[PDB]
RNA sequence: AUU
């Protein structure tokens, strides 16, 4: 009752790890990078690695800021989207997964990143044969 | 020799095992050397990719919903990037339950923290791979005896949790073995000591059982063993190669749906411990994976 | 043994 109205407005790591990063603080290491083909379909998050040329393919935990704090994930299940799954990382933001897991969402159509793959918002291409 | 560079690593060749050499020092050529590992790969990463490479050449038995158990999977980084290959190397719902000492974040569908002997299961498990190294073999050394700590706890694992034509990898040192473990490779179908060509600067070896027959099929005295391996890491030197991390086309376990039967002990012919021995039946029942991990109770 |  007034413990949960409490943590609602006092421990937020998501806020804490952007203004961290804000600060300029070391982005969290020892994400585990998979070896794979780079041959992937490129989606967000899967069963198993699928990053493509532009991305690199990490244990889905390692990339879970939750995971690694070993604080509750923010949902009433619990449940976490990537402890178990491999998440595809954009090469360019490699070097802080976890926080690139958190400024992003996935798009629910395709299963791409917003902005990093998503294309369904493109205009609509010439029929083709 | 050359070749060796591009395979996943060096399995023992079998005339080691029959010989009978005393212990000595294993003394290797690049002892400590690194191998160039691909950018941002952990070590560990590169070492269970070319062990699950040399696995996919094995007559393992690969049912559907396999039982893999791994132990030693945490870290000092507090990840487990063994657990997070294993399950990428894996058939998709394979359960996977690792486990260590230490507390660490894992890919695997549960996780257990505390020491292997207070780990329980009322079920048989396919597959036990375990990295378990104790910190007290490196900083103090002392004469090369059997060691006793997590070792006799996977020696009781492997006779008790472990369903015929299941296999394990246990990962062994120059000072961290076990003669029990290596008399119990002779209750396999077929056995080796497989080095990853990433760590071959290491007296580090898997000791490989493939399709547990729950009976010896050959006497083995483990303290000539360990000797003979030694022998073997001593005058075969490994160059250290990352070759083989680099096509990883066919790196995922092919599902072969293996047959899984709940046969009793007196149902066990020599026509069941031929199929056992191709890995094409599996002996367990399938009933709910249960497992714990014993609490210390005290003031 | 966690290059
Ligand atoms: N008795 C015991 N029970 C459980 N874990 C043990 C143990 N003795 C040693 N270990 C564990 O064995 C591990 C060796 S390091 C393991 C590295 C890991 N496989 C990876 O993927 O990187 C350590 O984490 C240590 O905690
Ligand atoms: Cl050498
Ligand atoms: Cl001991
Ligand atoms: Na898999
Ligand atoms: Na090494
Ligand atoms: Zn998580
Ligand atoms: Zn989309």
């Amino acid at each position: 009752s007034t413990v949960l109205s409490f943590c609602a407005f006092a421990v937020d790591a998501a806020k804490a790890y952007k203004d961290y990063l804000a600060s300029g603080g070391q982005p969290i290491t020892n994400c585990v990078k998979m070896l794979c083909t780079h041959t992937g379909t490129g989606q967000a998050i899967t069963v198993t690695p699928e990053a493509n040329m532009d991305q690199e393919s990490f244990g889905g935990a390692s990339c879970c800021l939750y995971c690694r704090c070993h604080i509750d994930h923010p949902n009433p299940k619990g449940f976490c989207d990537l402890k178990g799954k491999y998440v595809q990382i954009p090469t360019t933001c490699a070097n802080d997964p976890v926080g690139f897991t958190l400024k992003n969402t996935v798009c629910t159509v395709c299963g791409m990143w917003k902005g990093y793959g998503c294309s369904c918002d493109q205009l609509r291409e010439p029929m083709l044969q | 020799n050359s070749s060796q560079a591009w395979q996943p690593g060096v399995a023992m060749p079998n005339l080691y095992k029959m010989q009978r050499m005393l212990l000595e020092k294993c003394d290797l050529q690049n002892y400590g050397d690194s191998a160039t590992l691909p950018k941002g790969i952990m070590m560990n990463v590169a070492k269970y990719t070319q062990l699950c490479q040399y696995l996919n050449t094995l007559t393992l038995a690969v049912p559907y919903n396999m039982r893999v158990i791994h132990f030693g999977a945490g870290s000092d980084k507090g990840v487990a990037p063994g657990t997070a290959v294993l399950r990428q190397w894996l058939p998709t719902g394979t359960l996977l339950v690792d486990s260590d000492l230490n507390d660490f974040v894992s890919d695997a569908d549960s996780t257990l923290i505390g020491d292997c002997a207070t780990v329980h299961t009322a079920n048989k498990w396919d597959l036990i791979i375990s990295d378990m190294y104790d910190p007290k073999t490196k900083n103090v050394t002392k004469e090369n005896d059997s060691k006793e700590g997590f070792f006799t706890y996977i020696c009781g694992f492997i006779q008790q949790k472990l369903a015929l034509g299941g296999s394990v990898a246990i990962k062994i040192t120059e000072h961290s073995w076990n003669a029990d473990l290596y008399k119990l490779m002779g209750h396999f179908a077929w056995w080796t000591a497989f080095v990853t060509n990433v760590n071959a600067s290491s007296s580090e070896a898997f000791l490989i059982g493939c399709n547990y027959l729950g009976k010896p099929r050959e006497q083995i005295d483990g303290y000539v063993m360990h000797a003979n391996y030694i022998f073997w890491r001593n005058t075969n030197p490994i160059q250290l190669s990352s070759y083989s991390l680099f096509d990883m086309s066919k790196f995922p376990l092919k599902l072969r749906g293996t047959a899984v039967m709940s046969l009793k002990e007196g149902q066990i012919n020599d026509m069941i411990l031929s199929l056992l021995s191709k890995g094409r039946l599996i002996i367990r029942e399938n009933n709910r994976v249960v497992i714990s991990s014993d609490v210390l109770v005290n003031n």
